[PDB]
């Protein structure tokens, strides 16, 4: 399993959760990771980024509240002030931009962490 | 004429397919068992992106061929 | 899509690249630019020098990234 | 015998190879054309990650397939 996510759960609104992803053997060299997340009947949907330049983007619904960072074997996804429509499960991948801006192409993700948050 | 569809690490799907189907017909193909969308799966065969409105002829994807599945999202 | 290239102390320049044009492309167009032949660039991502024969995809660059250009 | 060798973007190049090269002796062969280190070559075909030690052979490429190169990129 080159992708391991881990660290979800139930949390309270207004909390914070940090998602973590094991990355084993040189999964990292793609150059670009990532997290996306899925909703109960929603489509998949980007969530942050970090290419290996360091450079970090976010979903618009997410900026502000979510940091994502990466250490020698894992990703991170620092989730702050989480909402209740922050609730889905949370994968980690990796891949690569391809031919159309804007775009990235997964080519490796994990089996996700299911993030709840209540009310 | 059944080709292969894979995902780096996953698990092989096989799909009945004719010479003359679309890539975009493929993907709803792949969506019944994987559940993707066709916007966010997109196909790669010799090393190219698969264009939707291009058939599998079109692509010389011949029996037996094996489809290598990524995962596209709007980011960044 | 757009792009931004850099020297460390000098004005940033924005370019229309494709994610598919080659390094050699990029530094044509910086020569269309900036009047700079491309045989006294070297430009620089992530720390790495970008080869002519590769592409910006290639390199995993994306949308507003920042090349930094050096001569 | 030749194969092709392309990323998802670029243009594709072609190795002369003989089935029983490696996987290892082809990134040898890409370096020669290429300028890139084995090391920094991933490369792909038939959706699987083809390692080193096996062959052409091994993974069932036969003349003009394409192999897909992703590169290995590290900060600094
Ligand atoms: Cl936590
Ligand atoms: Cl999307
Ligand atoms: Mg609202
Ligand atoms: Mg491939
Ligand atoms: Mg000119
Ligand atoms: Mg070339
Ligand atoms: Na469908």
């Amino acid at each position: 399993v080159q992708l391991q996510e881990s660290g979800g759960g139930l949390v309270q609104a207004g909390g914070s959760l940090r998602l973590s992803c094991a990355a084993s053997g040189s999964i990292f060299d793609l150059g670009r990771m990532g997290w996306y997340r899925q909703a109960p009947g929603k489509e998949r949907e980007f969530v942050a980024g970090i290419d290996y330049g360091g450079n970090t983007n976010y979903a618009d619904s997410v900026k502000g509240r979510f940091t994502i960072s990466r250490d020698n074997d894992t990703v991170y996804l620092q989730m702050n002030s989480l909402k209740p429509e922050d609730t889905a499960v949370y994968y980690c991948a990796a891949g690569i931009v391809g031919d159309v801006v804007g775009w990235i192409y997964y080519l490796y993700w994990g089996q996700g962490t299911q993030v709840t948050v209540s009310s | 004429m059944q080709i292969f569809v894979k995902t780096l690490t996953g698990k092989t799907i096989t799909l009945e397919v004719e010479p003359s189907d679309t890539i975009e017909n493929v993907k709803a193909k792949i969506q019944d068992k994987e559940g993707i969308p066709p916007d966010q799966q997109r196909l790669i065969f010799a090393g190219r992106q698969l264009e939707d409105g291009r058939t599998l002829s079109d692509y010389n994807i011949q029996r037996e061929s094996t489809l290598h599945l990524v995962l596209r999202l709007r980011g960044g």
